[PDB]
DNA sequence: GCACAATTTAACACTTTTGTCAAG
DNA sequence: CTTGACAAAAGTGTTAAATTGTGCTATACT
């Protein structure tokens, strides 16, 4: 399998002296237009969606999922940001997204995205 | 309109004993008239059986109440040396033209839909002349002719 | 009923069409052929050609070759993708030099693919098909100078790297230089070493004129052939050292070299009675102990001097004739690029066995594989001659077989074809069909065959012919080549023939392709038939002679364009070709003895022969092809009945009863429709689609791979981590699509499991995964799913795992999943439809049975044609086809109208009156009498003078009826049409050409990986492209910004456009896109090549296109 | 260079030329240092003149290098630029868009010449990210995303959106172009009427301008998305407004075969 | 066809003038859902339809209609293109 | 001088004229040597900039062109006469 | 943020290319037969070029957009879009100078 | 195409373009096509 | 083509952090 | 909301296995 090289990009395909090899290649490297909709609709309807939440478990919750600074604040940090324990934080998102379960099996607006 | 046999898979396949294939069989199945003795059934379904060496035919059916074939005489299979087959079909009754692809079934396991051809009318054809049955001339004689199969009489239609 | 028509009856039956790609690759083969006594041409002139390998010290030499049976039959080989072919192994020796001790050892070659019975091979698993190449032959051959008036420059070639061209010119000087290979040498300095010095460079010159002294130089005349032999190889090869013995080696593999110089059989010859002398060889010259004895040479300037100077029988060539022009068969070509592939390997012997261990050694050591090997499989694949398949129809694969094309490696090309490659040259005639050929740019460049035509082992054309004395035809069968033909004088097949013998005193012939008024002495020959004057498709044209060639060359090729019917019907007015077609095509089943059937069973057919022996035909049903029309066969005869060897058993595809059934038959109105029926289009009544009229069926390939990727293999299975138990139906148990479901665009046919690269979920996607807390399995789903606006069954499963018996997979690929889909189409709106007059058309709208224009009968026609495309297009073809089939129509008899030689005006006028005189009795023995409103048609067309005058009702719709036209009533009114109008049966057919996979479009998809362009095509799931016409045409419209939507947002613009698919998508105005970004690479590129491209603004400033990118 | 599908790989001409070069400038660098004799410097120095020029222009000099074993000459940096389907004539004065597509034409009786039938099928695909809005508004699903994944899958094609497409479509028209493209008339704007079929209907008169008829001829459909070039469309990329021809001076669309025949 | 073409076509000296118009006038149409324009509840462009009659959410047309009656003024250089863009997002949200 | 029209397309203003006519590389190296700057007059010298037009609806005399609706024109009628009075 | 009206066209110099270059590739390598990652100087190499993935280095100790930019002390890779290498250029270093073959031809 | 005095800022170059343009398909019946690109 | 130094990798013993449970 | 107790998961350190990078041989052969 290792032996064989590469293809040459300028393979004439088809019976035409018009047509490439190259060109019948797609672009995955790259966001397309739905994509870059459907990335926003979900960092859209997630905002609202949050923000039927109690204010402390708001903000822990995307500290642990890093939706804010981008990195991930295990419980050890969170319970520093607060004051509170390690234990603490850990239920706060068990009865977090759990709370956001109720409202998501109504509106049913976010049950979408499931791939 | 429906149609299931025994070993079929699709309305291409090869049935043992047989000469034609399963769509040749709705190409006669779909010349095939059935006349309802009520007037109230939306549907029905009928039964088939053959054996032997035997060529079968609409006249080959299993009778039931409130159904007559109109063409015994219509040739459907070619049953050779042994050959066995089984099939039914569901004749339902309707309006106009319906081929199969706008029209379900969900019979069972291999239902093979079948165009319908309502119209019992085969075609029909008026003539006018000249009458000698009114006081002035240039009048019309109006002569229509109605071709129809068996389903429904041509006073009645 | 049956009736046929024409005086010509044919002496000689077509022979088979399929001999040209079977016969000539047969004698290629001596497969049957015993190793001792062979023919020595062929596969075998390659062997002997490239041996005996000598050269401390070694000779190897050719013995036999054995045909290895094939390793896999047909289908196999097509189900599994593998080359239909068969081992070939050879037994030559090897020989020491010195020792003389003999060592023989037989050793393999390789593989060779086998032709089936058709005469196709299958490549890669695939079916593919070698075309017939043309060449001009090789000889001597005398032209005028491009360049000057007053002379004749004459020329050898031998073959296609076979060896090199040569060319005398005259320069303007008075002297001579010949040229060969870009460069000019005095013509006399050549004689060097061909032993000819001054005293004989004289004695044949001086028996012309004034062309002798420019023959005769000094500088170079006073030395001898080994001083001037260095001479111009200084000259014409200055890569290396002037040495002496190294101009000897040199020179003596550009001529006398008959291994390096292969002029074929056909120069040898023709050139041979054309210069008027005698060649040993193939040569030009000949190695005669050290020095070179000329052969060629010297008889070429015996021509080229005499034409030139005026003398009786040497005179210029035709180089556009058939007698100079030969063609490259299966067996020609497979055999050049075998022996010019197996030099390859005699080279990878002189290798070997030059060093290593001389003591031990044998062939099977020395010889190899891939040299040959890769050189077939080259031939076989990328080679213009090969190509695949026609497999649209039966007669499709015949005329794709019969077809002759003037490219590839070795013909021309489409720049240097100006007119005379294209042209129809006089002796064309029943050689090549002087009408079909390809409509587009390629017309005249690729012809086809001549039904009666043949081709010889010297590779002219010879047409048959038939020998007479004093009006007298001979049973004599003559087939004369293209320059035995100018020689005689031949008559026609419509000359006046009274019991064997001529009629009229003025009868029509010819010399050299020109037509003069001839005696009945002076006749020395005669066509066998008109057919022969055309090709195959071209003569299944009826009333030909009634039609223009503009319209007949589609009306043969959209025939190949055609497809198959369920219900399908051969046309009620035929020529009578139809039969040999459906058998010669091999499409059917027959009867090979006399025999009995045993058992019907459309899959097996039992015929116990009286030589007793049962013997069945198993069939094959419905079964896809190339362009996915399929394949049915079926049974016609009883459970039990004896019939005679020849007999049908089984129809075709495209078969009715043994006759070329291509489309239907229906009732043509020619006449106007509310202008549905606009410029050559199309309308059809709804009661076709009743009978399943034009209703066929394609099948399509759909295939996957499990690929073993860098992180892991993945698999065929029926699990799928997100799915729902809905799309996971169909799907029988090992989770692939059962047998008979449907498939809809979209549904899964093959699901795949595959382990996705490792990349972190998005924050805000790692919380909607937090949320429903699904498990983030691994595996990801690779399935297949079926492509949009695909649909139908599924009539198979073919799944071929590696490590299985018989089954060689790619290296890196655990199984293999292909699933066949069935699909039943009906004759749509809008999908072509054409006739035998060459006449297109699509659908246009059909229509309810209820209004159509019918009859007094009550009976509605199917089409309504528009009488427009007649007059211009100037096919009336379709008019006497159609004029037939309405009196046809009430006898149902079957015509047959031979091509040039049929039914005229009188004959149909009488079946009319016939047909008319039964019809309107029916009418009268009915109870009926002459109609209203036909009485108002009568009258009106009566004024006209259309009927004549002061006949009753009866005769005046007798004449009308007979001249094609009728009286028709309007589905919709009631009221009879104005004028009377034309119908009957004509032939019609659903050509390849189906709107349902025609037709796309798209909003967001793929883009090319490059510049961000959109793809193209239709299966990349692209749109269409803007032309620079296109560009030019909004300039001019004054479009900017409709334009720059073109430019921008909708094509190559990034932010462009995901800034349109949101707006549009939430509502508010496309935003101002800004780089195409074909324009960014455009400008680095442009750097690469060390270009500064700066952008400025509104004053001379730099501007930074690349947003923070390149900064550094 | 990347990989499809198969596994197996691919990569540009100008990659291989940018290695071949790399080569012969390194092993020149070794023996600049090494102390090598002058006969080999001048023959190794001369092949980088020759490779760079190669990925420059690659065949104005000699025979063109090619990959080993095969006759395609590598396009270098000048390939790119000149020439037919070279960067400038293919992506840059045309290119492949979105949202389009096209089909075999139709006779257009019973349209106006600012009439054409557009495919069922082909205007939900087209106007996929206007239909997508026009359900937001509309009811029926509650949001963008919804719509998206309540059309791919399953032809639930319902009235519910063969409606509101229809809702979307009046006003606005699309474009119909018919190649070869000689006559601007060969792009004109028609109303937008959605029909049965997968064909598409056109005006028979304007048919011309097209040099079209229907033979199985096909043509290729546009929207013009921009409000501001959307007006463009309709004003003077109009068919209906467009009836002189911009050649002649002399009308263009008018009576023609049939017509003529009958008045 | 378009009516009124022929009385646009002789409003403006050029041909693609109107085609400026017609875009930025429709463009303020969109921007601010109808509620700008010049016209009464019987001149406004209703939409018929199986379910009810609208007005039809065209811009392109309400510009039209909106031109055809005169009631709108253009022309270069008219009014700062500050001030322009600022009364217009105030007066309507 | 008169020339053919090839040559005249060739002896163009602009740079990207040509270059993307013919003989590319004849152009960019004369282009280059004297480092001309182009404008961008022409339409075509534009399209592959990917800009707007120069001519039609785009034209730089007519995309200069506003529109105002009665009411919100004297709106702003008032908004000259509020800087005479602040 | 500034409009484009003209465009202009210049000969490169050999210590502006040096200006555009962000290395120079050494080594002739594409990328490695088992991991496919570009080679250390290859004419693929990330370290110069860019990330093959958006705001991630090579060895992946900076994994996100908190650190934009800031070039890395283990890998040497700029953490940034995956996109900057589309216009980051190369160069080679010749040791003994060459021609143009355009201006030359 | 409008009958009336050609609009500002017009492509008219292009227009003249393919209005010669098209014609160029029908010129092989004189000196023909060839004489046009001689001029 | 091979002996082998060079460097990379998977190998694995084991320490520390982090998610987590019953009970205050 | 909080401890303490734990097991699983993620570290951190030293190794055995493997994978890859290099110099080199001697009849003569130009
Ligand atoms: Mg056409
Ligand atoms: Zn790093």
């Amino acid at each position: 399998k290792i032996a064989q090289e590469p293809v040459s990009l300028e393979t004439p395909i088809g019976d035409e002296k018009d047509s490439f090899y190259g060109d019948f290649i797609p672009d995955e490297n790259l966001p397309s237009p739905v994509e870059a909709a459907a990335q926003s609709l979900l960092s859209e309807e997630l905002e609202k969606a949050l923000s039927k939440l109690s204010e402390r478990e708001a903000m822990v919750l995307k500290l642990r999922k890093g939706l804010i600074d981008g990195r991930e604040h295990t419980l050890e940090e969170v319970g520093a940001y607060f004051g509170v324990t390690r234990e603490r934080i850990r239920q706060i998102e068990n009865k977090a997204l759990r709370k956001l379960k109720y409202h998501e099996s109504r509106t049913r607006k976010l049950r979408d995205f499931l791939e | 309109t429906s149609v299931y046999i025994e070993d079929v898979l699709h309305e291409f396949s090869t049935i043992p004993g047989v000469k034609e294939d399963v769509v040749e069989i709705i190409l006669n199945l779909k010349e095939l008239v059935v006349r309802f003795l009520d007037p109230k059934m939306a549907s029905t379904t009928l039964i088939l059986r053959a054996e032997g060496p035997k060529e079968v035919r609409a006249g080959d059916f299993t009778p039931s109440a409130d159904v007559e074939i109109m063409n015994p005489d219509l040739h459907i299979a070619t049953l050779e040396e042994g050959g066995k087959l089984y099939m039914e079909v569901r004749v339902d009754r309707g309006v106009g033209y319906v081929p199969a692809e706008r029209h379900g079934i969900k019979d069972r396991i291999n239902a093979i839909p079948v165009d319908a051809i309502f119209s019992p009318v085969r075609r029909v054809a008026f003539q006018v002349e000249d009458t000698r049955l009114g006081q002035r001339t240039d009048l019309d004689k109006l002569t229509l002719r109605i071709w129809t199969d068996g389903s429904v009489t041509p006073l009645e239609a | 009923e049956i009736k046929r028509f024409g005086r010509i009856r044919e002496v000689i039956p077509l022979p088979p069409l399929t001999e040209i790609q079977v016969e000539s690759y047969k004698k290629a083969l001596q497969a049957d052929v015993p190793p001792e006594k062979r023919e020595n041409v062929g596969i075998q002139a390659a062997f002997k050609e490239t041996f005996p390998i000598e050269e401390g010290g070694l000779v190897l030499d050719f013995l036999e070759y054995r045909i290895g049976d094939p390793p896999f039959s047909q289908d196999e080989c097509r189900e599994k993708d593998l080359t239909y072919q068969a081992p070939l192994y050879a037994r030559l020796q090897l020989i020491h030099k010195d020792t003389g001790l003999i060592k023989e050892d037989e050793v393999f070659l390789g593989h060779l693919p086998l032709m089936t019975e058709d005469g196709s091979f299958i490549i890669n698993g695939a079916d593919r098909v070698i075309v017939s190449q043309i060449h001009r032959s090789p000889g001597v051959y005398f032209t005028p100078d491009p360049a000057r008036p007053g002379r004749y420059i004459a020329s050898i070639i031998p073959l296609p790297k076979r060896g090199p061209w040569i060319d005398l010119e005259v320069e303007a000087s008075g002297v001579v230089t010949m040229k060969v290979n870009k460069r000019k040498f005095p013509l006399v300095l050549l004689l060097r070493v061909l032993g000819y010095d001054q005293e004989t460079l004289v004695r044949e010159l001086s028996a012309y004129g004034d062309l002798v002294q420019g023959l005769l130089d000094e500088a170079v005349l006073a030395m001898r052939p080994e001083e001037a032999m260095v001479r111009l190889f200084t000259l014409l090869r200055p890569g290396d050292p002037p040495k002496k013995d190294k101009a000897l080696a040199y020179l003596f593999g550009l001529l006398a070299d008959p291994k390096r110089y292969d002029l074929g059989e056909a120069g040898r010859y023709k050139a041979e009675e054309k210069l008027g002398v005698g060649l040993s060889g193939r040569t030009l010259v000949r190695f005669e102990d050290g020095e070179f004895k000329d052969e060629v040479f010297l008889p070429t300037l015996r021509y080229l001097f005499a034409l030139t100077a005026g003398v009786p029988g040497h005179e210029v060539d035709d180089i556009d004739h058939l007698g100079n022009r030969r063609i490259r068969t299966v067996g020609e070509l497979m055999a050049d690029q075998f022996r010019v592939g197996l030099a390859r390997l005699a080279r990878g012997v002189r290798e070997r066995m030059v060093m290593g261990s001389p003591d031990t050694l044998t062939p099977a050591k020395l010889v190899n594989s891939r040299p040959l090997e890769a050189a077939l499989r080259e031939f076989f694949s990328r080679s213009q001659l090969s190509q695949f398949k026609d497999e649209t129809n039966p007669l499709s694969s015949l005329r794709h077989k019969r077809r002759i094309s003037a490219l590839g490696p070795g013909g021309l090309t489409r720049e240097r074809a100006g007119f005379d490659v294209r042209d129809v040259h006089r002796t064309h005639y029943g050689r090549i069909c002087p009408v079909e050929t390809p409509e587009g740019a390629n017309i005249g460049l690729i012809t086809s065959l001549a039904a009666y035509a043949r081709v010889d082992a010297l590779g002219f054309i010879r047409t048959p012919y038939r020998r007479v004395k004093n009006g007298v035809v001979t049973e004599e069968v003559v087939y004369m080549t293209a320059s035995e033909e100018d020689r005689y004088t031949i008559a026609q097949a419509n000359t006046p023939l009274e019991g064997d013998r001529i009629a009229t005193d003025r009868v029509v012939a010819r010399r050299r392709g020109e037509p003069v008024i001839v005696a009945p002495e002076e006749v020395e020959f005669m066509d066998v038939s008109p057919k022969q004057v055309f090709s195959l498709n071209t003569n299944l044209i009826p009333f030909l002679e009634h039609d223009d060639a503009n319209r007949a060359l589609m009306g043969s090729n959209m025939q190949t364009q055609a497809v198959p019917l369920i219900r399908a019907q051969a046309p009620v007015v035929m020529t009578g070709l139809e039969e040999r077609v459906v058998r010669d095509s091999l499409a059917a089943l027959y009867a090979e003895e006399d025999g009995e059937v045993v058992k019907v069973d459309g899959t097996r057919i039992a015929v116990r022969y009286e030589d007793g022996r049962l013997v069945e035909h198993p069939l094959r049903r419905y079964a896809r092809s190339n362009q996915g029309t399929a394949f049915d066969q079926r049974p016609r005869v009883r459970v039990g009945q004896r019939v005679k060897k020849g007999d049908l058993l089984a129809d075709g595809p495209a078969s009715e009863e043994g006759f070329l059934a291509l489309g239907q038959n229906v009732l043509v109105a020619i006449m106007p429709f509310d202008g549905y029926n606009f410029e050559d289009a199309i309308v059809i009544s709804e009661e076709l689609l009743k009978r399943d009229f034009y209703t066929s069926i394609h099948i399509e390939r759909y295939e996957i791979e499990a690929r073993d990727t860098k992180l892991g293999p993945e698999r065929i299975t029926r699990d799928i981590p997100h799915l729902s138990e809905a799309a996971l139906r169909d799907l029988d148990e090992e989770g692939i699509v059962r047998i008979g479901a449907e498939v809809k665009p979209g549904d899964i046919l093959v699901g795949r499991t595959s382990f996705k690269g490792e990349q972190e979920p998005s924050p805000e996607e790692r919380l909607l995964r937090s949320i429903f807390g699904e498990k983030a399995r691994d595996v990801k789903d690779t399935s297949l799913r079926v492509p949009p606006g695909e649909g139908g069954i599924v009539v198979g499963r073919l799944r071929l795992r590696r490590g299985d018996p018989g089954v060689e997979l790619k290296p890196g690929v655990r199984e293999v999943v292909r699933v066949f889909v069935a699909q039943k189409r009906k004759l749509q709106v809008g999908d072509k439809l054409a006739n035998r007059h060459g006449n297109k058309g699509v659908v246009a709208k059909i229509l309810p049975v209820e209004d159509m224009p019918h009859l007094p009968d009550g009976t509605p026609v199917d089409v309504i044609l528009n009488p427009l495309g007649v007059p211009s297009r100037m096919n009336l073809g379709q008019i006497l086809e159609t004029h037939l089939g309405l009196a046809g129509y009430f006898l149902g008899q079957r015509y047959i109208s031979p091509v040039f030689d049929g039914a005229t005006e009188p004959e149909i006028k009488e079946l009319l009156a016939e047909a008319f005189n039964l019809y309107f009795g029916k009418r009268q023995g009915e109870g009926f009498g002459v109609d209203k409103r036909e009485k108002e048609v009568l009258a009106r067309a009566e004024k006209l003078g259309l009927v004549s005058p002061g006949k009753s009702p009866e005769e005046q719709l007798k004449e009308l009826f007979d001249l094609g036209k009728v009286v028709l009533y309007d589905g919709r009114t009631g009221e009879p049409f104005e004028g009377p109008i034309v119908v009957g049966q004509m032939f019609i057919m659903k050509l390849y050409h189906m709107v349902e996979d025609k037709m796309h479009a798209r909003s967001t998809g793929p883009y090319s990986l490059i510049t961000q362009q959109p793809l193209g095509g239709k299966a990349q799931f692209g749109g269409q492209r803007f032309g620079e016409m296109e560009v030019w045409a909004l300039e001019a419209y004054g479009a900017a910004h409709t334009l720059q939507e073109m430019l921008t947002i909708k094509s190559d613009d990034i932010e462009g456009r995901n800034a349109a698919y949101q707006a549009i998508i939430k509502g508010e105005d496309v935003p101002e896109p800004s780089v195409p970004e074909s324009f960014r690479v455009l400008v680095k590129e442009l750097q690469a090549l060390a270009l500064d491209v700066q952008t400025l603004d509104e004053k001379d400033n730099p501007v930074d296109i690349f947003e923070g990118l390149a900064s550094k | 260079m990347v990989q499809v599908d198969g596994g197996r790989f691919a990569t540009s001409d100008l990659n291989d030329l940018y290695r071949r070069l790399i080569n012969r400038n390194n092993r020149l660098k070794k023996l600049l240092a090494q102390g090598a004799p002058e006969i080999i410097i001048r023959n190794e120095k001369r092949m980088l003149q020759e490779a760079v020029d190669a990925v420059i222009d690659n065949g104005r000099r000699g025979s063109p290098v090619t990959n080993p074993g095969s006759e395609r000459p590598l396009r270098s940096l000048t390939d790119i630029l000149s020439g037919k389907q070279g960067r400038f004539r293919q992506n840059l004065l045309g290119k492949r868009v979105d949202y389009s597509g096209r089909s075999v034409i139709v006779v257009g009786p019973q349209l106006k010449l600012h009439q054409c039938g557009l495919p069922k099928r082909m205007a939900l695909e087209l106007f996929k990210p206007f239909l997508l809005k026009k359900m937001e508004e509309k009811a029926f699903a509650p949001n963008v995303k919804a719509a998206r994944r309540m059309l791919e899958r399953q032809r639930d094609i319902k009235d519910e959106v063969w409606d509101a497409l229809e809702e979307v479509i009046h006003g606005k028209v699309v474009l119909l172009n018919r190649a070869p493209t000689l006559h601007r008339l060969g792009i004109q704007a028609f109303q937008p009427v959605l029909v049965e079929g997968q064909s598409i209907q056109l005006h028979p008169l304007v048919c011309e301008a097209f040099n079209a008829d229907f033979d199985g001829d096909q043509m290729a459909v546009h929207v013009p998305l921009s409000s501001f070039a959307q007006a463009e469309a309709r004003i003077q990329m109009l068919s209906a407004h467009n009836l002189l021809s911009p050649a002649s001076g002399e009308p263009l669309a008018k009576p023609s075969r049939d017509i003529i025949l009958g008045l | 066809a378009e009516p009124g073409i022929d009385k646009l076509f002789g409003m403006v000296d050029s041909k693609y003038r109107l085609t400026v118009v017609v875009a930025k006038r429709a463009q303020q149409l969109l921007r601010h859902r109808f509620k700008n324009t010049v016209l009464e509840p019987e001149e406004r462009p209703k939409m018929r339809t199986l379910e009810g009659l609208y007005d039809d959410p065209n811009a392109v047309t309400w510009a039209m209609k909106e031109l055809l009656t005169g009631r709108l003024f253009f022309g270069e250089n008219l009014v700062p293109e500050d001030r322009l863009q600022k009364e217009m997002e105030r007066l309507y949200p | 001088l008169l020339m053919g029209v090839t040559k005249s397309a060739l002896s163009t203003k602009s740079w990207l004229s040509a270059a993307s006519f013919q003989n590319t590389t004849h152009v960019l190296t004369e282009a280059a040597i004297a480092g001309k700057k182009d404008e961008l007059i022409g339409l075509k010298e534009n399209v592959i900039l990917g800009r707007l037009i120069p001519a039609g609806t785009g034209s730089d005399f007519v995309r200069f062109t506003q529109v105002v609706d009665q009411r919100t024109l004297k709106a702003i009628e008032e908004a000259r006469k509020e800087a005479v009075e602040a | 943020k500034k409009e484009v009206r003209k465009v202009r066209i210049a000969l490169a110099s050999p210590e502006k290319i040096r200006s555009w270059s962000y290395g120079e590739v050494e080594k002739p390598e594409t990328i490695n037969y088992r991991t496919l990652k570009p080679e250390r100087d290859g004419l693929f190499d990330e370290r110069i070029f860019g990330p093959i993935k958006d705001y991630e280095c090579a060895c992946g100790k900076y994994k996100r957009q908190r650190f934009e930019g800031k070039v890395c002390e283990r890998c040497g890779v700029e953490v940034t879009r995956s996109i900057v290498r589309r216009y980051r250029m190369g160069h080679i270093e010749l040791a003994t100078p060459a021609a143009h073959i355009w201006f030359v031809k | 195409s409008m009958a009336r005095p050609v609009s500002i800022g017009e492509a008219v170059g292009v227009v003249a373009a393919e209005s010669i343009g098209e014609p160029g398909t029908q010129l092989t019946m004189t000196q023909g096509l060839p004489r046009v690109i001689e001029l």
